[PDB]
């Protein structure tokens, strides 16, 4: 709507990208990032740090 | 230093200066490496050729204070319970203490008088038993090791026509393990020398820093080194 992106859930309109971080619809949801660590994959590695 | 101090200073020397930039080490592994380190330092500082100074047990005050808290004086017990067979005819078998690491002075009190014991070699025995008299000198007694079963039994070869009333042994006590935390909490069943709970170092604070540094080097070789590092650092294990 205009220059702002809006949402609608549970009977209410939620303006996005305007509140505090990681709070979706009043509830805290986590964030995570998974990335494979495969360098020199023919060799058996011990992941140390 | 306390065992907690041992662990924290170990993580300040190894693990860089507590940067978490080297292989993470557990408390059991740290306890194992500290125990190995204290045995290595004991064996290296007793033998003069194992260290860099060329000095052994009582060659300088520092070594004396190092080994002070391990010197123990105990009496040997007659092994008449087991009718075992001796190698010499006049040998009274005696059992040594269980917590024995290294013997440095032994004496026997006979009816004639106290006589310092001489640890005779397998070759010196054959050399001195090929002579007319085949007995020690007036003021000494011989000792050789014989059949032992999960203990140490010693054959006291004293001159004939005499009786043994006491056998004192001034020996280096076996060091106790260095454990930083109760291993039964996180780990199922793991021990260092038959111990699972916290064990403070039973040594003088002189060699505590040396033990810490040797443990750091052992950890670095094992967890960041190759075969060459292990082989090179195993030289100082004796």
């Amino acid at each position: 709507v205009s220059s702002e992106f809006y949402a609608f859930k549970d009977g209410k309109m939620w303006e996005q990208f305007a509140g505090d971080y990681n709070m979706f619809f009043g509830e805290y949801k986590p964030f995570s990032i998974t990335f494979v660590a495969n360098a020199e994959e023919p060799n058996d590695k011990i992941f140390n740090t | 230093m306390n065992v907690n101090e041992f662990s924290n200073e170990f993580d300040v020397l190894y693990n860089n200066i507590m940067s978490n930039a080297a292989p993470g080490l557990n408390e059991y592994e740290k306890s194992v490496l500290l125990t190995k380190a204290q045995e290595e330092i004991v064996k290296n500082y007793f033998e003069p050729a194992g260290n860099k100074y060329g000095k052994g047990l009582d060659d300088s005050p520092k070594r004396q204070i190092d080994f002070s808290e391990l010197i123990k004086v105990g009496e040997g017990v007659l092994n008449t319970s087991a009718p075992t067979i001796t190698f010499d005819k006049r040998a009274k078998v005696y059992d040594l203490p269980a917590d024995l690491f290294l013997v440095i002075n032994e004496a026997v009190d006979t009816n004639a008088g106290t006589k310092q014991i001489v640890p005779i070699s397998y070759s010196d025995y054959t050399r001195l038993m090929s002579r007319p008299y085949k007995e020690p000198v007036k003021y000494q007694a011989w000792r050789i090791i014989t059949t032992s079963i999960n203990n140490i039994s010693v054959e006291l070869i004293v001159n004939s026509n005499e009786t043994i009333t006491d056998y004192k042994v001034r020996y280096i006590r076996r060091p106790a393990p260095i454990i930083t935390t109760n291993l039964s909490s996180e780990y199922g069943d793991v021990t260092i020398n038959g111990v699972s709970t916290v064990s403070e170092c039973e040594l003088n604070p002189i060699i505590h820093s040396e033990i810490l540094q040797r443990a750091v080097e052992l950890a670095k070789a094992a967890y960041q080194g190759d075969l060459q590092a292990s082989v090179e650092l195993g030289q100082r294990s004796e």
